[PDB]
């Protein structure tokens, strides 16, 4: 992969090293998760972006392993997703070796002089155009599942928090203040107030008529 | 495991210990291992046993911490001495002796951290009181010893200049310090037979204080230099006057010399001393007084705060 | 650009050309979004720092076309926010050409030789200073709007999701496990169970007096 | 840092000046925070990577104040969390100087010439290992606390809002259309729904004994 | 899952260990392999039927061990027997004879 | 918070003040530190008694 007219102007030499020297430094590229666990936050990473000699074949890369992955937290509140193989992001890379601080996550020496390369770095995960967004979400941040059902759509003004399946809260005491627009039964208790009855003593134990009246 | 630690790994304690790594190490698989380490200067600040902190090592080195089960070892330094040598010279001027009054002394001072020592003979031998400090035995040598010296260390010492048949008296109560109580440290006689005893005592510690009426005449400000001057003859960096040792004792007169002869020209007026306990708050104005008996055994102490200076 | 001692020593005519290489490694300055589209996740793209020629005049960059826009987003769970023309961000270079792997998001060979060129990156979206965060939500996750109206403000222990509208929520299935302290009316489909009754057999269709009593 | 047989050919004396000026192409590398202030949205920062001399000594890097951290927001609807000090994360270089970009936001020259250096940048946050995932948020976009007590959970199907304490929302209007399964009193509007009653004409003032009875 | 188990991949057992794999193999997808391995030392050992450490991974993979079916060889080493070669050379001095008490 | 106060950081007033700091000097952590300042100009200036 050499061009004859170099070798005989020093310049040429020079912008043919210029070349050779920028073409391995190793910056950013798309790539593919192998592997990924949650709790250790190290992928095992396939770059997807392939090498080509002068025949014009495409040598793959190799799998780069051990990688942190972002999760763009904060005084602990990060933000997790489900990475599992076949998803696909952008992998940075590190000025200097990031084994020696991966184990210690505090002020360390770079182990290894393998400067810029893809050996160490980060993966950034992204959909790219693979999602569906809703009509009614189109001015809305939406935070949504793959084709999207589950989206949370915060608004200028409003949010739509939407499922197909529930809205199952563990939280015990809500300090809700505002009007709700319940339009189904309620189940409070397994008491059902829109089915739900009184008892008196003129008449004794008078089950009311009917359910829930206005 | 199985991870080598390199030569020179730096170990820096929380007030920057600045601790070195002498030799290498290897983990065992259990996980934890020990290493020995030195101070990086003639000085190092005693290290509070805390996890140390990691700043060069390999890849995978977690961790260092400290415990009491460490060793340890006092530096004592600074030429050490420089200009108080003249006033150790006419102490261990018969080091290379033995088996005398001065020589035990010489060689007691010789040991390390050893600020001041006193030797009593007691040499007529009829119980009574002798030189201050009453003598159980007829016949008996006590020594009182200053500083914070390793007691193994002294007491190798004190056996090498021992005299013979001189045993040690260290009693009558309150006469110093045991260091041991009955039976001290039992040391063992380079030719070999038995396990000895030698006794010897600490001098009772007691707190100093001092009270200066100065002028600041002659157009020469000095604010809190007098203080400096007098903790410097307390701990003996002056020529020629021995600071507050076991048989010294608190004076006004040897104070206000001490501060002259650091700074001349501010007329001195006041120079009330006293003295407490190891404990014990401020002795008040009224106890303030020109002299302290300060007998044979005992030791004074001036803080760098117990001299108050005030301009007239 | 040059200086007159340059061309008389080699080593100043090697410095001048480690300047000139890495003044065309392209790797990342703020930008500005031109066009964009949410079903695509391609944007039309300015960038905001100018180069400076001799006469220290600034000549503006060129637009850059088809730029993908991080989205955050693995196992589908991405997360989106309305891009429109006039925001800020950051812009990347890719350290190949990765026209060819856009179309296809798969491994693909580099379709040029262009290398560290901001003509092929993202464009991660960041609004900087232009955000207001409100008192109570000092030490906590505040995901908000411009002025910040619609938060959810996510602390250590409770989360409050404010909205000046509605909370809308879309679901059929609530499962709140707890309790709430809803203080208003309920319009529980349409009946109002604040202001509800009850009808009995004695007397007949005895309409409860008021709404409701404990 | 040098070697004898350089000095000796051409190229050993270019590819040490390759090297050289590779190694002060300032990229990325992990760093911390040692100030921050969430107002002006600026962060005084230490990087976690330590230079070598060639005594084996490794020399901490100086802070880098007044660096821009990311927020991830288009059109006003951003993403904060409290960022504190001794927070770690990813710092980032520009290619130019962004100081006089910062102060505007807008289309501005590079103040200085500094290129390639990390001094203008940005700081990414983010975690690695410090936070605790639950079983249940398995394969589920979790967005937690520290250890992880108050997760938004969105699976696939369904949503899970955790809080150890109140899940208190601000929104006057719900619009909640879907079946609750509050299993607690209601205390809507202080009355306590669960043990609510009725009163009537016959008897007169009855207070109805017991709460809400099917 | 699918992991390489490359080369030399160090291990370590109670009485140190340092067991290297001598090729390199990757991971079935059912995700339990058989490897080969040899010994740093060249020392009489006796590995124990339990898998106690390993020094390298990509930290997907749990942990080795070894089964009944694994075969040992305790290996012969060099002389250690430097000193009791001469206790030894009294007992076998007969193995070139055959036939008889000392000889077997 | 433990800022770097770098030496000749300057300060005005209302009549011109430009006056820099002396050295360099690290804030204690505490909120207020003691520093030294110099005039740029060699005119008998006097600075108001308010901070500016």
């Amino acid at each position: 992969s050499a061009k004859a007219p170099d070798r005989t102007r020093l310049i040429a030499a020079l912008d043919a090293r210029s070349r050779r020297d920028a073409l391995d430094f190793e910056v950013m590229i798309p790539a593919q998760v192998v592997q990924y666990d949650r709790a250790e936050n190290i992928a095992t990473i396939q770059p997807l972006i392939t090498w080509v000699d002068t025949e014009h074949n495409a040598v793959q890369r190799h799998q780069l392993v051990d990688i942190p992955v972002i999760s763009m937290g904060a005084g602990g509140f990060h933000i997790s997703f489900p990475i599992q193989q076949g998803d696909i992001g952008w992998i940075y890379a590190a000025d200097r070796d990031t084994s020696q601080f991966l184990e210690s996550l505090s002020m360390s020496k770079p182990n290894t002089g393998r400067i810029h390369k893809f050996e160490h770095g980060l993966f950034i995960p992204d959909v790219f155009r693979r999602y569906t967004i809703n009509s009614e979400d189109s001015a809305a941040m939406v935070i949504q599942s793959t084709s999207g059902a589950t989206r949370i759509s915060i608004r200028g003004d409003n949010i739509k928090i939407t499922a197909p399946s529930n809205v199952t809260v563990d939280t015990p005491q809500a300090n809700f203040t505002g009007n709700v627009t319940i339009a189904n039964t309620l189940v409070v208790n397994g008491i059902n107030v829109n089915n739900h009855g009184h008892l008196e003593n003129n008449p004794p134990d008078a089950r009311t008529k009917g359910g829930m009246i206005a | 495991r199985s991870q080598t630690r390199i030569s020179t790994g730096s170990r820096v304690q929380t007030p920057a210990g600045a601790i070195f790594t002498v030799l290498s190490d290897v983990t065992i698989p259990a996980g934890g291992v020990a290493t020995i380490d030195i101070k990086s200067q003639e000085y190092g600040n005693i290290p509070l046993p805390v996890g140390n902190l990691i700043i060069i090592d390999g890849t995978i080195g977690w961790s260092g911490a400290k415990v009491i089960a460490s060793t340890r070892v006092d530096p004592g330094s600074r030429q050490m001495s420089d200009a108080e040598l003249k006033n150790a010279r006419v102490n261990r001027l018969a080091i290379q002796g033995r088996n005398s009054t001065m020589a035990i002394k010489a060689y007691v001072s010789a040991v390390p951290n050893v600020t001041s020592v006193n030797v009593i003979e007691n040499n007529t031998g009829a119980v009574q009181v002798v030189n201050g400090v009453s003598f159980t035995l007829p016949y008996a040598v006590w020594v009182c010893v200053a500083g914070n010296p390793d007691k193994q260390a002294v007491a190798d010492a004190l056996w090498a200049a021992h005299n013979g048949g001189t045993p040690w008296d260290y009693g009558a109560t309150n006469n110093g310090v045991p260091v041991d109580g009955p039976n001290g440290v039992p040391v063992r006689d380079p030719a070999s037979g038995r396990k000895y005893v030698v006794k010897w005592t600490t001098p009772i510690m007691y707190d100093g204080y001092v009270n200066v009426t100065v002028q600041q005449g002659s157009s020469s400000v000095a604010p809190e230099a007098i203080q400096n001057a007098v903790v410097n003859y307390a701990q003996g960096k002056v020529e020629g006057e021995e600071g507050l040792v076991v048989g010294a004792s608190l004076s006004a007169f040897e104070v206000a010399g001490a501060i002259a002869r650091e700074i001349p020209g501010i007329y001195i007026k006041l120079c009330q001393v006293a003295c407490v306990a190891a404990g014990s708050p401020a002795p008040a104005p009224g106890d303030f007084t020109s002299e302290y008996v300060m007998s044979a055994f005992g030791q004074a102490t001036i803080s760098v705060g117990n001299v108050r200076v005030t301009f007239v």
